[PDB]
């Protein structure tokens, strides 16, 4: 029922500002729309910048000659409803005249929300419109935004600062927060996207209104205190006033350490939210936009006195309400401070400059430009307003915007792209304790143009960084795979895998072949080295030194035999027999020296043959020996004597026959076998029925030997030699039967035969050429 | 923009006692504060009380200091004064005006001005 | 300048309603719209003039007052519905420096009422609406002049939830449309969604501005979510669905995936027109609305020629039609075929499923009116001066305390949020017969309960593919893990044969001694075995030693009851007994070993393997040096020699045993069985066989110095010829018992063949001479 | 509302040329059929021509077609009529009218009138 005050400058052109000077109205007040009290930086500082700003371009003769300025702010309060009232003020004019002077831009508002809110109503009746500090990233769609222009990016490049932030330290495991609006949800649709493609687990999100009460920001600090100690950092991505409130709740609350919040713009070098709560923001990370000072704002803001501007209708309040006193008989005097007011006050002590200043200096030469340019086409040679630009035309205006291009306060080059954004940079600030209760922000880093640089020494001032935000601590040391919940990616058990298994992936073991075994660190399986060499060991190699004296024991026995030829004993037997027998026990005992040789195909070659061949060949002398002596009319037609030989021969043939016929029925070849995981033996191939039938044979024919010597036992001949003989071959047998069961279930069967065959030969040997032996000595 | 009108003057006997009416017509009333003057032959316009904005805060000159009361009302937008034991030197005209932008009393700056209302005593 | 449909009276409610399609692409900046509709635009403009001549011809409600309205068009767009709220609140703008618009019923859709209940709570006019059902809107705190007529999406989000719960599409894909009403009940629904084990493989979104283009990459994603997610949840509006259905006309994907749909493609005949192939078998929702059967007589019989009240009408019949009318006033000379005379609107006629909710909303603002009316004047008929002007603030109030009966005979009542109650209903577009499609009722959500007829859905049991990422796998062995793109995507191997199942996202080992049980739960299993005397391999060994035991009784029978023999008299008869009776207990010593190796049986067998073999061989040595001393004398003294023999053999048997007490032990030779062996040192058993070493060695050397004088017959060769055996014998069994993994029937043959040589060898002679 | 004013109207010979221009207020001008009417004393007034609300399609009165012609300019928000070959009977008061609502012309229930324009033919 109340009109609300603006602040007018007359002029030939006039342009709207909107600016937040009180604070939004709270809770059980917004339906009354009644604001709180007057602000410093964003409601006071902005309307004389915009009067002065305007005087000096009036003064510029080269920039709109011969041309006025004025203007009209008015208050948005930071909020939607007063907004759209003091919008449809500003179009009641032009309202009335379709059916005081138009307005030809609007300049502000300072929140995306409220942007949107004012554009909708504003491009209705084509007015442009440009915002200093409305970064939002769904603003830059001209087919529904089409008159909105800003001099600042938008906070996609913010989200991806953020997120490489976050990246640099081993942030994994961070809790989320943003405000209501189109800003917060915006950037944290971003924050989300970019981190979920980066590899980064956000524990939850939260929202709330920088206008709820204290039960509300409790019950939110309760809610992120239960994440902890996992989650302790908190990308806070909200206005200055949702940061103040979470502040107010952690002091409310007791906690002070236990987070690291990140901030955004809304928190970037304000002391407003860290003014005596300054022990819970220590630490805390924030992003800003790189803007300079201005100096001749300082200036001319610095000797303001309440008693000599008369242009400003807030400013006795604020200098009231800044300095706690009263003045005594002003106009707009408040009676509830005390004290009265002094006259040595000054507005010098405690000055801190708006750190978006320049940005809102910047959104009003680029409207000026703007119309000078289009007076510059519709209006050639002259000089002021002109009947061809009466009225100014929204589009023209607009396409004149869209193109303008000039240099700003800083020294750099303004000039708005196809979505009318403007470029920028960003600066990395830390809050931290100084002094003695003493706390400040301290420029840290850069961004800009997706590279990042920061100095690292200045934050933590030490390499001992806090403990960085893990769900789970990383448990993989080359032997223990980890596995998911399902839950949370970041969130992971590990447990070990099988010792025989390597980490072919990150997330699983698998298991080597046959013959192979996993390495050092558990990446590749090489093939597991074969041991076969056993010429230096102490087992076979002994064996070969007795199968060496059993060599000196055929040497020595042929000797003596074959220079005693003389001798009735030696003259008594046929010498063909001793002769076979003498090989065959020779041919045994180099089968048993070569036996333990490495498994060469050639090697194996002649094993198979060499272990059946000698004792075969060696009994056969027996065999003859005892039909020899049954041929005579005592032992008892084949009367030869000769008949012998040939018998063994025939004998011989057949056994060659078998043994080759065995030969050819499987070739053997080197076999390589893993009778354990960790075990793996080269050996040629030879299979038991193989060496099963060459023993069956000589088993045989040593049975029938045994048969034959039985009957003959009685007999005396050759000095009762023949009462001998019998004896060797009941050893013989003797043995021959206690080594065939014993080979099956030895586990060492190179080592048995060689044994085996050694002790047959020897035992042979010696028990049959003794008697002979002492008789010729 | 306000038209301030002006009621209540007239002729009384002396030693009598007058309310006059001073009435902004238009809105933002309530952020203007406001200030009686008087005008009689043979001198000049001389203020003779004044109220801040929201009220709470008077000043009176010295000639009718413990006589006059300065008060407002912004639900009806109307100022009043309040004359007790009138004098026959208070014969005069008197104007309503509204003040913003100014200093300590009586350094105002009055944007708008009323029609004035004579008043007149008799013995 | 838009037109505006008036009627005049002492009380003007406004309208918003969409007569016109909302403008497209490259032609919203000059906000110029599309054609006309018929069920959105036209029935809804003609049942509000209808509605408001039959309450202003009531008595009862409002007497002696009359309602006039201004209808304007909002075109489905927010900037031309912006606009048109500018027009209404112009003349209080103008005015506070034509009657004021007490009201406003419309729009339709929630990102519109936003802008439109933002402008007009700004200048205290309260709104109705009767198809906006966003939940944000029930936020009196920020919409504190709004109130519908219809619930909010919580109950449709919570019925779609509900279905497919029901249907067990556990992997779905998701698609909404822009704006806060598609936003809203997506980001409901997958909140809902994410605690019952419902997984979504992506959500999309898109505006039903978009072009034929950016329709055709939204359905390629979908096809590239194929073959898994086949069921497609839609927040989406008419326009929407009809671009998908366009779009898989284009691409030629008919029947590949089922989609649900909401209220806003609830029964309309247009979203499906010309694409119904393309549809068939889809599931919506919709709100519970009776016919109004009062409009359709008066619908039915309009003529163009006859309505002064409706330009829209004018240009709708042609439109409708297809036809150009003679010499109108809107001729429209596009067409061809002139109109003819005997064209009427009931041919094809269907009317608009959310008409009974419009004419409540108009009922409630006439209601409140009435009862604001009744309270501020009671004894007055008609507008007293209590009531000039209307106060917002006070209709405000008296509207939120209203409660009365609809078309439909049901109670209309508002909520502390201006909510009012309401049920659904499911349907399902199919097709009835040949080129004919419907949709059909099928069931309905009510207050948390859903109730719908599956016999009439697919037909039968074979239905659609439940939706779901991967297949169960709950083979009892079958162990799962995830990857990591969802929960509800995961793949499955088979656990080791050791192994035992814990749950199902691990797998463990059972530990030694045990195997898995059929299930995999637990493992207690593999009991010991014995095998005393189930083997047949051993079984026989005994006949080797139970024959051989009856041989020995017959060497003592010969030999106890002959004496008579001289190389007998000569002999020590003492010793021949102490060696039989050696011999018979070295045979019951396997017969004690074989049966149950308990830990008592266990002791003795450890002793008695030591224990015959000993004095046996001692005896021997004993008989042989006396022979060889003579070429002490009494035999007394041979016996006592025995005996203190024997005793250093029973005295280190003693000392054995004493060190390793005889116990029961457990076996395990591998993870396939487990026995049970005695606890049986390696030293254990070969101390005492090497004790016999030197007494064997002793009639080796003793028998060498005998076989030079032969006398009394007796067998010199005999004793090397049993000490060759023996030594053979040992030989053989050395490597086999340390190889062979029982070590039992091997120990049994070796003592027993050595009995068996040891007494046949050296008495046969003696049997002989006495035979 | 909408006011429509008429003009171009004096004295021609007869077998001469003239040209009539109405021109309508508001911006609802595209939105009305227009017509024209003619008004001799001693006589009724009779319809002339009519066209649709969007050009199109134009009606003329069986006394003067092949003569007269009816044209509209949406741009500008005037209609005009063309009407050569001047007889001596229409000498009379020329009307310009808009409808909205109408039926099959020369049934148009029109709402809008114009001051009229008096056209004389001299022999
Ligand atoms: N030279 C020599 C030499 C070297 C080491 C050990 C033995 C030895 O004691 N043999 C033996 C004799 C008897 C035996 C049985 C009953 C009656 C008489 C004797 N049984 N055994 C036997 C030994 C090991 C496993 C199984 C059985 C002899
Ligand atoms: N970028 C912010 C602007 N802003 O928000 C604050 O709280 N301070 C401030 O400058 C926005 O988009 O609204
Ligand atoms: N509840 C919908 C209303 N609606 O949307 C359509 O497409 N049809 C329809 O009735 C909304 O709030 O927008």
């Amino acid at each position: 029922s109340e009109r609300r005050v603006v602040a007018h400058m007359p002029g030939d052109i006039i342009i709207g500002a909107l600016f937040s000077v009180h604070h939004q109205p709270t809770v059980d007040k917004v339906h009354e729309r009644k604001c709180g009290a007057v602000r410093e930086q964003y409601g006071i500082q902005r309307v004389e910048a915009m009067l002065h700003t305007l005087e000096r371009i009036n003064s510029d003769p080269t920039l709109l000659p011969n041309i006025t300025l004025g203007c009209e702010i008015r208050d948005s309060c930071w909020h939607s409803a007063v907004a759209l009232e003091q919008s449809i003020e500003f179009i009641r004019d032009s309202l009335i005249s379709s059916e005081k002077k138009p307005i030809v831009g609007v300049i502000g508002p300072g929140s995306s929300s409220v942007a949107i809110q004012v554009q909708n109503l504003l491009q209705l009746f084509n007015i442009p419109q440009i915002a200093y500090s409305a970064t939002s990233m769904d603003l830059s769609d001209k087919t529904l935004f089409k008159y909105f222009m800003r001099v600042v990016p938008s906070d996609a490049q913010q989200a991806r600062a953020m997120v490489d932030i976050v990246k640099r330290y081993n942030w994994t495991y961070v809790s989320a927060v943003h405000t209501e609006g189109n800003y917060g949800e915006s950037g944290m649709e971003a924050f989300k996207d970019m981190s979920a493609k980066e590899g980064i687990c956000i524990a939850h999100s939260y929202k709330i209104y920088s206008n709820a009460g204290e039960q509300s920001f409790d019950k939110l600090l309760k809610k992120l205190t239960s994440h902890l100690p996992k989650a302790r950092v908190v990308a806070c991505f909200c206005e200055g006033m949702t940061v103040r409130g979470l502040l107010m709740a952690m002091r409310r609350l007791g906690l002070a350490g236990e987070f690291l919040l990140l901030g955004s713009d809304g928190w970037a070098d304000r002391y407003d939210v860290t003014d005596g709560y300054q022990r819970e923001a220590v630490g805390g990370i924030t992003i800003k936009l790189q803007s300079p000072d201005v100096k001749w704002f300082d200036d001319y803001y610095l000797k303001l006195r309440p008693e000599t501007n008369h242009r400003n209708p807030w400013f006795q309040e604020f200098w009231q309400h800044r300095f706690q006193c009263r003045l005594e008989g002003f106009p707009q005097e408040n009676s509830k401070y005390n004290k009265t007011c002094n006259s040595s006050l000054t507005l010098k002590t405690h000055h801190v400059q708006d750190s978006k200043m320049g940005f809102v200096i910047n959104a009003i030469y680029s409207m000026a430009y703007g119309l000078h340019n289009m007076q510059m086409s519709l209006c050639p040679g002259y000089a002021g307003l002109c009947d061809a630009m009466k009225p100014i035309d929204g589009r023209k205006l607009l396409e004149s915007l869209m193109k303008t291009n000039f240099t700003g306060v800083s020294g750099d080059t303004i000039l708005f792209d196809e979505n009318g954004d403007s470029p920028g940079r960003y600066e990395i600030m830390n809050f931290k304790e100084m002094g003695k209760d003493y706390f400040d922000y301290i420029n840290v880093g850069s961004w800009d143009n997706g590279e990042l640089k920061m100095d690292d020494d200045e934050v933590w001032s030490k390499k001992s960084n806090i403990i960085r935000s893990v769900c789970s601590e990383p448990c993989e040391k080359g032997q223990i795979k980890v596995i998911r919940k399902g839950e949370v990616s970041c969130c992971w058990t590990c447990t070990p895998c099988k010792e025989n298994e390597y980490v072919f992936d990150e997330y699983t073991c698998k298991a080597c072949q046959l013959g192979s075994w996993p390495t050092d660190d558990l990446t590749g399986c090489d093939l597991i080295p074969v041991q076969y060499l056993r010429w230096g060991d102490p087992e076979p190699i002994a064996a070969v030194v007795f199968a060496c004296l059993g060599l000196l024991a055929t040497l020595f026995v042929t000797v003596v035999f074959i220079i005693y030829r003389d001798t009735p004993v030696v003259k008594s037997s046929s010498r063909e027999l001793c002769y076979i027998i003498l090989a065959g026990i020779c041919l045994g005992y180099l089968c048993t020296f070569c036996l333990i040789a490495k498994p060469k195909q050639i090697y194996c070659y002649l094993q198979r043959i060499g272990i059946g061949l000698s004792p075969a060949m060696s009994y056969s002398a027996l065999v003859t020996k005892t039909n020899r002596i049954a041929r005579i009319l005592a032992g008892s037609r084949f009367m030869s004597a000769c008949a012998q030989l040939v018998i063994a021969f025939i004998l011989i043939c057949i056994q060659l026959g078998i043994i080759v016929a065995l030969f050819i029925m499987e070739p053997p070849d080197i076999m390589h076998d893993y009778p354990s995981i960790r075990e793996v033996y080269l050996i040629c191939n030879t299979t038991n029925l193989g060496v099963v039938t060459p023993l069956g044979y000589n088993g045989l024919l040593i049975l029938s030997c045994t048969f034959y010597a039985f009957k003959t036992r009685n007999v005396p001949a050759n000095f009762n030699e023949a009462k001998y003989i019998a004896f060797t071959m009941y050893t013989t047998c003797i043995i021959w039967l206690a080594f065939v069961p014993i080979y099956f279930g030895s586990n060492y069967k190179i080592i048995t035969m060689c044994f085996s065959v050694s002790l047959s030969a020897t035992v042979a040997l010696g028990c049959m050429f003794v008697p002979k032996v002492y008789i010729i000595l | 923009q306000v038209q301030l009108v002006e009621s209540g003057g007239g002729l009384v006997q002396a030693g009598g006692s007058l309310r006059l009416s001073c009435a902004a017509s238009g809105r933002t009333f309530t952020s203007y504060a406001m200030g009686w003057f008087r005008q009689a032959p043979g001198k000049e316009r001389e203020s003779v009380a004044a109220i801040s904005s929201s009220g709470g805060s008077t000043h009176y000159a010295d000639s009718v200091k413990g006589r006059f009361t300065i008060s407002r009302d912004n639900s009806k937008n109307t100022v009043y004064l309040q004359m007790n034991s009138l004098k026959p030197e208070d014969t005069a005209v008197y104007y309503c005006a509204a003040a913003m932008y100014g200093s300590r009393w009586p350094d105002w700056e009055y944007d708008y001005w009323g029609q004035g209302t004579q008043v007149t005593v008799s013995s």
